[PDB]
């Protein structure tokens, strides 16, 4: 008996869909298809960038006066992009939720990108990336993409290179912004005590107005710098994407991989626009590096040859309880109801979710983990004192077996 | 002593041929030396077989086909070509003594090798004037070779005499004054 996210989408296309919840508090968030894979390496860091200024003032509400209001409910602002989606929610009271609906419509339409600010967040973004290195884990998942992706949208970063930070102008990302910012692609999507009906109203009478080959390369980058305390390591494979079924399988299949050796082991399986990256990303020091790869690669081919029935049941109860995912909270639903309507088209129900963790069993996963990690390919990417890992032939001689 | 070799090797590893440090560039062996060693196999091999089953005796001597007779003495006597070189310097000594020191010292002069590296750089892939000693090392080399072989006549032996001169000048004197010249060129010495 999931409660339903209602969806109302608008002649200009813009779907927009509510669950309610007895939360008085409610998220409402924008949802949009556009990220640093539509960008064409003239404007790699356009979205990043116009996500900066979405938040520094409008043409109705100029400057800070905009967050002001934003401040005077107490509500919460915050934005994100990926390589494909961008999102701008706000986690607000249920009683505020036509102002708040008002607020995103000005965020998204009648934004005023200001010149002065301009080269403001242009120091902030040139500067979080001088320190963006930092993170490693980041660079490492970036040097991933860049080396599994190479020559395409996908390889290039939310962020972009420097230089493009430095080299872009209004007009640019006026562009980004009337190119990348139809009413089709975007979806209004809310979570929590929120009635269907009066959101419908409330994007009809404002937001009314918005106007209406991937592939995968098996490349070994190694930054190698001695210095760091601590290695990085993700190797990955190609993933199916987000509307072939079997996605969930190999959700299972993470969760039976789990993480056993070196410290810092872990799984991903990164969905974009039929692709993806399915692999795990350890850390670790200078002499586990291999080990864990060879544990690693072992814990693969095992999925792939020796899966038996109760790693299966431990790993669809993991899932299950991973369900939670979508829990009750408002953020977490709104996110993921915003994803369902801009990725599959519709929001899967978690019954639907539940039926196919259910069809899983040890046979078909096996299948499915042989079709995707044996005798694959991977991108390997790795940051920190990486001498002692091994290059492409014993990877790649690691992710079969002999017998 | 092939086992003591390999260990005394490993302690240190295989050199490059810039003559460099290679631990910036190292790679595994079993995939990247190893069938480099099965493709040189296969090439000696074929040497081998090309060797054994279309030529059986064009490194032999024919007189080895006739019972050995302590009567009859062979008008010419060889070892077999590998050991000419040697063969050259004895003959080239008058004296039957010196012929023998020097024929040992002509393997052993290489025992003496390490003694005599006065260059700072370990390769010889950035020393010209040292190659082209090197080169004329295997070329009088070879000549001591063929002069092996040719009889006691002249004038096989001046130049079986000048070439052992010039083999032991060439190891024992003029690498280490190139390797000095040529450290002296880039304004190291
Ligand atoms: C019984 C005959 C010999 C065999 C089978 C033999 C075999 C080998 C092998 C397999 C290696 C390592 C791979 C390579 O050759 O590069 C090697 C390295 C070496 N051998 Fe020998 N060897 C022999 C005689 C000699 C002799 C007589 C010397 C000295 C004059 C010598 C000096 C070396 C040196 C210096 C290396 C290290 C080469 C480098 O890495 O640059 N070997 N040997």
């Amino acid at each position: 008996s999931v409660p339903e996210t209602q969806v109302s989408i608008l002649d200009n296309g813009l779907r927009v869909a509510s669950e309610q919840s007895s939360h008085a508090t409610c998220t409402v968030g924008v949802w949009i298809d556009a990220g640093s894979r539509y960008e064409t390496e003239k404007n790699n860091g356009a979205g990043y960038f116009l996500e900066h200024l979405a938040f520094k003032g409008t043409k109705n509400r100029p400057g800070n006066a905009l967050e002001k209001e934003v401040e005077s409910i107490g509500a919460h602002l915050n934005a994100y992009s990926t390589r494909e989606h961008t999102a701008y929610l706000i986690k607000a009271l249920s009683k505020d939720l036509p102002k708040v609906v008002e607020l995103l419509a000005d965020i998204v339409q009648n934004s005023s990108l200001e010149d002065s600010q301009i080269e403001k967040e242009r120091d902030v973004i040139l500067r979080e990336m001088q320190e963006n290195d930092a993170s490693m884990q980041n660079v490492v998942f970036d040097y991933l993409h860049a080396t599994a992706f190479q020559g395409t949208p996908l390889a290039q970063a939310v962020e972009g290179p420097s230089e493009n930070v430095r080299r872009l102008s209004r007009t640019d990302l006026t562009d980004y912004l009337n190119r990348h910012y139809k009413a089709p692609r975007m979806v209004l999507a809310a979570a929590g005590g929120v009635e269907h009906q009066q959101l419908l109203d409330l994007a009809q009478k404002h937001l009314s107005s918005v106007s209406r080959p991937c592939r995968f390369t098996g490349s070994e980058i190694r930054h190698r710098d001695d210095a760091l305390p601590l290695a990085h390591v993700a190797i990955a494979v190609e993933g199916p994407g987000w509307a072939n079924p079997d996605n969930v399988t190999l959700q299972v299949a993470n969760a039976i991989i789990g993480h056993y050796l070196c410290q810092s082991f872990q799984t991903f399986n990164i969905s974009y626009s039929d692709t993806g990256l399915l692999g795990a990303h350890f850390v670790c020091d200078a002499m586990s590096i291999d080990d864990m790869v060879f544990f690693l690669q072992g814990q693969w081919m095992r999925l792939c040859t020796s899966a038996t029935e109760s790693e299966v049941t431990r790993g669809k109860n993991i899932l299950r309880n991973a369900l939670v995912s979508h829990l009750d909270g408002t953020t977490p639903v709104c996110e993921d109801i915003g994803r369902s309507l801009l990725t599959y088209g519709r929001r899967i129900p978690l019954a639907e979710w539940e039926s196919r963790i259910q069809e899983v069993d040890a046979q078909m996963l096996r299948d499915i983990c042989s079709k995707y990690f044996y005798d694959q390919c991977p991108a390997v990417a790795g940051y920190g004192p990486i001498e002692q890992l091994p290059d492409y032939n014993r990877i790649r001689s690691g992710m079969f077996w002999l017998r | 002593l092939a086992i003591v070799h390999l260990l005394f090797l490993h302690e240190t590893g295989s050199n490059n041929p810039t003559g460099l440090n290679s631990d910036a560039d190292k790679i595994p062996f079993h995939p990247y030396y190893t069938i480099k060693d099965i493709l040189g196999i296969l090439i000696m091999f074929l040497i081998l077989m090309t060797l054994v089953l279309f030529f059986p005796d064009m490194l032999g001597d024919p007189d080895n086909y006739m019972p050995a007779n302590p009567l009859n003495t062979p008008p010419h006597i060889k070892p077999e070509w590998y050991f000419l070189f040697a063969y050259a310097i004895l003959r080239s000594i008058p004296n039957k003594l010196g012929g023998v020191l020097a024929l040992i010292l002509s393997i052993l002069i290489l025992a003496l090798m390490p003694f005599l590296h006065t260059s700072k750089q370990r390769s010889l892939m950035f020393r010209p004037i040292t190659q082209i000693l090197y080169w004329i090392l295997v070329a009088n080399l070879l000549i001591l070779t063929w002069i092996g072989g040719q009889p006691v006549e002249h004038p096989f032996i001046i130049i079986g005499q000048l070439a052992s001169i010039s083999y032991f000048s060439i190891i024992l004197i003029l690498m280490p004054i190139s390797g000095i010249i040529e450290d002296k060129m880039l304004k190291l010495y």
